[PDB]
């Protein structure tokens, strides 16, 4: 016997009800109607409310509908005005499915339960902007939201796109609806470095966002714009600036494509939901009906994992919240004031259109994105060379072994020269410096240097009430912002850690010792375990090796051994051992091979212990260290860093002499 | 001149047919400047239809100003219908009972609606307070998709987050009702959660289907309690067993004050609403009702009245309002659901302050608490079996009492004293024994042996002896730091690839190793040709290996290193030596067994540290581990 299986729908106009009984009817043929038939009931869209959800209950409840499916009215009333459609069949748990609905307030599955749409939400297209973001690699962006459910969710989605990358604010910026002025706020935008920007809005707000925004002249180039489907049309398109990249969903105004789609997806559930057994029918009429049907969410269940990938509108496949997945948009372009398609994007992937790429202002081709840096160094001869500028003169031509003439810069120092200490014009030149330079051409920041007052890095010190003072030398500099960013060769440990943030290692290495080669087993030298005062070791206090030996209670004892007879800088511990005062030296090894290498009359021995890298210092509250490191591994990669030290480690004359 | 409101009030339920009409509305506080004008109607059971055509049927001309429903169904969803109609109306709507009472979905807030249940946030204080109050610090969270979730996960956020008391949250769960499961997915979540006490917040059918799960799971029985809002007990007039006995939840009381006591609260905040209004504007509030045609001007004006109407104060009583529509602080009731069907009051909650009835027991150290059984095996120096004086009958002086199933034996040695200290440190008490199936851990194809067995078996908690460190047991069990250096190492008499090879010499060469080993299962999985050579070199025992070492007919031994360094010192002729400065590759130290993530865990570690901080160590190492041999140095 057959069995007619009613299907419920508004839709605009009655031709379109025709049409939504086609589709049904191509249902029935093509599916056995010996088993099931499908039959179909539909209204147009009533002026209020209350007259529609009086139309489910009464005109199509009374039906017995297993599913609703809805379209926007002709003139949009307010928005979301099939809003009470997903409540109404929300109370029976009857399945609705919107054709036309990119509202984002029906993600939530909390408030509309029962709603699935054909069309994805405004706040999905930020997956294009993230492969957007993606393809142009710029992290840094801003976003300029509406305040309400809709803005709110695109933000949400955006931003958890961005939490599987390390999570990225650049800056986020909220302005509530139908404020015809927003320029203070864009003010605030100005000052962020990021010159990327995206924004979710309705038409008429976007209008007044445009306004604001050209009168601040962030239209021009170097700023990039990207937008809503709403934001480039209606009013907002007359006052919408050049060289905007701009969205629209296909097939987003046709609801008969849709209908067909749906329908064919309804049948398709359907027939798969009369597999299954213990199936009820919906409620007849709303009259007398008080309980909800147990059949629905299962009917939901199956409807949102219907796949039938082929179909009129592109592949369908449901997320968790109903909407719409793998949906596709054709990417807008603002060419000589129209609109025009520069690409189109289907699927998880962006798809380039032949058409030239245009972005605000005049370009060819401009993908642009994203002031000062007070650096600090210390005396440090390996990565680190002091000679002051001659005269007024700056800097000499002098050459590297590998013809290369040396960069250098201006840093301004502690000299002992004169017998009072001013700090004094100099020039330095480094494998810190030519990174730093290196960045800097990489980097968006310039960059003024000046060595630390004190020749010491950093150390804890001075006063006991409450924690008094600071850790004295350039890392305090650093919490100081005397400088913003310290470039030396810091080794890297957690004590200082947890104060700032650090940049991966440009260079790994670890402490050792020097003695003169020309007649120490471990790091655990019995040598050293056996202390003597005719045999010294030598060591700067206030050297963060001083600080592995205060921290470290397993080797407690022996550090105050080392605590005797320490020298105050790099130059006069290394000429201890050369002038024989001291018979060993003890330092890491980035320092200290380089010197090995430069004698030979003195060699390092063992096998570096307190295996450590150095570091640019930061504070964790900058994010430009962000970028830091991640240049930092680009130039690893490279072998850039391997050439530099190639270029700084001389190598020329030592070998193992024994 | 004379300014009379018009006012409608509905009932729905009342167990009866010919409900009854107009108990109230009788002049009381006739001094407030606009009188009521009252129509009142009951219809018997709730729908969308009915209920949307009746009031605005109601409408009509009729002009109504305002609306209370009330209702006797346990219905969840009639408060967002009737919401719905006043944010289309701009008609102020109110409940007294029941479903409208029960929280509904944040209201509109042009939308004018409002409920004499208590506010979301206020009934997770309300649970909040009773935890407190029988002192039940740790508990989780049950949830489902139903609105003022992340209101109430927010509001127990914030109210845990100030007190100073160690509370643990345990779980929150996020189930959707909607794509009911076959997966019983609500089931496969809700075994995983081990907390006593439950915070469960759903639709009144909904939480029996999660009773029903949590019936099948064992949740609802034996030292676990669970703690519900409002909306589940709902009337509390009908009551599905399938609720576990026990359930603790707050209600308002239908004993303080009856049904039409509190409609004439409502009334009571309609007319002072408008009377204030009037004293501020002198403006009639009176405004046309009918739905089907627009809003009726200066009913856009209505705002302010939401403005004067969320506090409003009548018989020495306050009906303040929220932002959300729910009354400040309604009087509450702590209900629990008492042995058979009934509810029977437990305690009495009010503005800021609670009162509860019972003392104690509704419905042993400190510090710490259980017990651990250890299990070992013997090897020497580091865990010795002894037997025990037969005369004496129990174990002498450092000795301490093992049994192994097959016998009580004697344990003493290094285990036995590293673990004493600990013991002594941590101050707790163990049993120990010893292991039978394969001693150190075996792997034969796809299953585990030895004490790492009785550790998964939980037959033993931690497992302690000359066990070795390897990657797969610190996967499958936390350990504790090295306290001894040891590893592989060789043992003869007196990289280079004559352990790859033995053919590459002409003679053959001979070494072997103890299997079922740390050392031979590392040896399979980086060097197979020695292991394949090796099966035939083989020992049943450490003093049968070193049998094969010793009378000849071997001529290196492999081993821990360790132990080999002990042999090296300890030896009845200098005979044996190590290899090279005994400097062994794989440097390892022996660890000991833990369970899991979950354990007493670091506490162990550092009391193991504290051993060597104070030097017993070298005194031990001394003792028990220093050979006499190696004299010459």
């Amino acid at each position: 016997d057959p069995k007619i299986v009613n299907i419920g729908a508004v839709l605009s106009t009655k031709k379109h009800e025709q049409i939504f009984r086609e589709a049904v009817n191509q249902a029935n043929f093509f599916h056995f109607t010996r088993k099931i038939q499908l039959n179909a009931t539909s209204v147009t869209h009533r002026p209020n409310a209350i007259q529609m959800a009086l139309s489910v209950c009464e005109d199509l409840i009374s039906s017995q509908v297993y599913a609703i499916l809805v379209s926007h009215p002709p003139a949009p009333t307010d928005h979301l005005t099939p809003t009470p459609i997903s409540y109404t069949a929300g109370f029976y748990r009857i399945p609705v499915i919107g054709l036309t609905t990119r509202m984002s307030i029906y993600s939530d599955k909390s408030i509309h339960l029962s709603f699935l749409r054909t069309v994805p939400p405004y706040s999905h297209q930020a997956l294009v902007w993230f492969e957007m973001m993606r393809l142009f690699n710029w992290n840094h962006v801003i976003l300029i939201v509406s305040d309400d459910h809709e803005g709110r969710a695109a933000q949400k989605k955006l931003e958890t796109l961005l939490e599987e990358k390390e999570s990225k604010a650049d800056k986020v910026l909220q302005f509530e609806p139908g404020t015809k002025n927003l320029t203070a706020l864009l003010l605030e935008a100005k000052e962020l470095e990021a010159r990327v920007i995206i924004l979710s809005a309705s038409e008429d707000d976007a209008t007044a966002v445009y306004k604001s925004a050209a009168m601040l002249d962030m239209t021009g180039a170097g700023y990039v714009w990207l937008v809503g489907e709403r934001e480039i049309s209606g009013s907002a398109l007359r006052y919408a600036p050049d060289g905007i990249i701009g969205l629209q969903l296909i097939n987003g105004k046709n609801e008969s494509a849709h209908i067909s789609d749906a329908v064919a997806v309804v049948a398709q559930a359907i027939h798969e939901l009369f597999e299954m057994e213990q199936i009820t029918d919906p409620p007849r009429g709303c009259v007398g009906n008080t309980n909800i049907w147990k059949t629905g969410p299962l009917f939901k269940r199956v409807l949102m994992s219907s796949k039938y990938p082929d179909g009129v509108t592109g592949r369908i496949e449901f997320n968790e919240d109903g909407d719409r997945k793998f949906a596709q948009y054709s990417i807008m372009n603002l060419q000589n004031r129209k609109l025009v398609q520069v690409g189109i994007f289907d699927g998880s992937y962006i798809i380039q259109n032949d058409r030239k790429i245009i972005w605000p202002g005049g370009e060819t081709e401009r993908p642009q994105g994203y002031t000062r840096l007070k650096i600090v160094t210390i005396h440090q001869e390996p990565f680190v060379y002091v000679r002051p500028t001659t005269s007024d003169g700056t800097c000499r031509e002098e050459y590297t072994i590998n013809g290369d003439p040396i960069k250098k810069v201006i840093c301004n120092g502690p000299d002992e020269t004169i017998p009072g200490r001013p700090t004094v014009p100099q020039c330095c030149y480094g494998f810190c410096v030519d990174l730093l330079i290196k960045l800097a051409r990489e980097m968006d920041f310039t960059y003024e240097v000046h060595l630390v007052a004190d020749g010491k890095f950093g150390t804890q010190e001075r006063v006991n009430n409450s924690n008094a003072a600071a850790w004295n030398g350039m890392m305090g500099e650093l919490l100081s912002g005397q400088a913003d960013m310290i470039v030396a060769p810091l080794t890297i440990n957690n004590e200082r850690a947890q104060y700032i943030e650090f940049s991966k290692p440009f260079k790994y290495q670890g402490l050792t010792i020097l003695v003169k080669k020309e007649i120490i087993t471990g790091i655990n030298d019995p040598r050293l375990r056996n202390p003597s005062d005719k045999f010294i070791y030598a060591t700067v206090k206030q050297s963060s090796v001083d600080i592995y030996f205060r921290r470290q209670v397993e080797l407690s004892t022996m550090y105050r051994h080392m605590e005797k007879h320490n020298y105050e800088s790099a130059a006069e511990a290394i000429q201890a051992v050369r002038d024989n005062k001291l018979h060993a030296f003890i330092w890491d090894s980035a320092v200290l091979e380089f010197e090995a290498s430069q004698k030979c009359d003195l060699v390092t021995t063992g096998e570096l212990f307190f295996r450590s890298g150095f570091g640019i210092g930061m504070r964790k509250d900058s994010p430009w260290k962000q970028e830091v490191s991640l240049n930092i591994l680009k130039s690893h990669e490279n072998g850039f860093m391997e050439e530099l030290d190639k270029t700084w480690v001389r190598y020329q004359e030592c070998d193992s002499r024994s | 001149k004379h300014p009379n409101m018009d006012i409608a009030v509905i009932l729905v339920g009342t167990t009866e047919e010919v409900a009854i009409k107009d108990v109230h509305e009788k002049d009381d506080f006739h001094h407030l400047p606009v009188t009521p004008r009252v129509e009142l109607v009951t219809m018997q059971e709730s729908d969308p239809k009915s209920i949307i055509t009746r009031i605005c049927d109601l409408m009509s001309d009729k002009k109504v100003q305002g609306v209370v429903f009330g209702d006797d169904t346990d219905q969840e969803a009639i408060a967002q219908i009737l919401d719905f109609i006043s944010v289309q109306t701009l008609t102020p709507i109110l409940g007294i009972h029941g479903g409208s009472s029960m929280i509904m979905a944040d209201k509109e807030e042009a939308s004018m609606f409002f409920q004499f249940g208590p506010s979301i946030e206020q009934q997770a204080s309300v649970m909040l307070n009773i935890m407190e109050e029988y002192d039940w610090y740790i508990f989780s969270i049950v949830t489902t998709y139903f609105p003022g979730y992340q209101d109430f996960e927010n509001k127990v956020r914030s109210t845990i987050e100030n007190s100073f008391v160690g509370w643990e949250l345990e779980e929150v769960i996020h189930l959707d009702m909607s794509l009911d499961d076959i997966d019983s997915k609500i089931q496969n979540q809700l075994k995983k959660l081990q907390s006593p006490v439950i915070l469960l917040y759903c639709t009144k059918e909904e939480a029996t289907y999660i009773f029903e799960v949590a019936h099948s799971v064992g949740l609802t029985g034996y030292g676990f309690t669970w703690i519900v809002p409002s909306l589940v007990a709902g009337d509390t007039d009908t009551v599905p067993d399938e609720f576990p006995t026990g359930l603790i939840s707050v209600s308002y009381d239908e004993w303080d004050y009856d049904l039409p006591a509190r409609v004439r609260d409502g009334i009571a905040i309609i007319t002072t609403a408008a009377s204030t209004m009037l004293s501020e504007h002198n403006s009639i509030p009176q405004s046309k009702s009918s739905c089907n045609n627009i809003q009726e001007s200066r009913v856009y004006e209505a705002h302010m009245l939401k403005r004067y109407l969320i506090n409003v104060t009548f018989e020495g009583r306050d009906l303040s309002f929220s932002e959300d529509g729910y009354q400040m602080h309604p009087k509450l009731v702590i209900i629990l659901l008492n042995q058979e069907r009934k509810w029977e009051r437990v305690g009495k909650y009010k503005d800021r302050s609670l009162k509860m009835w019972p003392v104690f027991d509704l419905y042993s150290e400190e510090h710490k608490d259980e017990h651990l059984s250890i299990v070992t095996l013997e090897e020497a120096p580091f865990v010795i079996v002894e037997d025990v004086d037969p005369l004496s009958g129990t174990c002498m002086r450092n000795t301490v009492p093992c049994r192994k199933q097959i016998i009580k034996r004697c344990c003493k040695g290094f285990c036995i004293d590293i673990l004493k200290k600990i013991a002594k440190t941590v101050k707790f008490t163990y049993d120990l024994y010893l292991v039978t199936n394969g001693k150190h851990g075996k792997k034969i194809n796809g299953v585990w042996n030895g004490m790492i067995g009785e550790v998964v078996t939980k037959r033993a908690y931690m497992a302690v002896g000359s066990l070795t460190i390897n990657e797969e047991r610190s996967e499958v069990v936390d350990f504790s730091v090295p306290f001894i250096e040891t590893g592989i190492s060789v043992m003869v008499s007196r990289s280079d690839k004559k352990f790859q090879r033995p053919n590459d010499f002409s003679p053959a060469f001979r070494f072997g190793t103890v299997p079922n080993g740390s050392t031979e299962r590392n040896i399979r999985n980086n060097y197979l040709e020695m292991h394949s050579y090796m099966v035939k070199f083989n020992q049943r025992s450490v003093q049968d290996a070193l049998l094969s070492l010793k009378s000849g007919k071997l001529d290196a031994f492999i081993y821990d290193a360790a132990v080999l360094n002990y042999m090296a010192g300890r030896d009845e002729g200098c005979k044996l030596v190590t290899i090279g400065s005994g400097k062994v590759f794989a440097t390892t130290g022996y660890g000991i067994a833990i369970q899991k993530d979950s354990g007493w865990k670091r506490q162990v570690d550092l009391a193991i540290l504290q051993l060597f901080g104070d030097g017993e160590m070298e005194e031990l190492e001394a003792l028990w581990l220093t050979g006499i041999c190696h004299n010459e140095k």
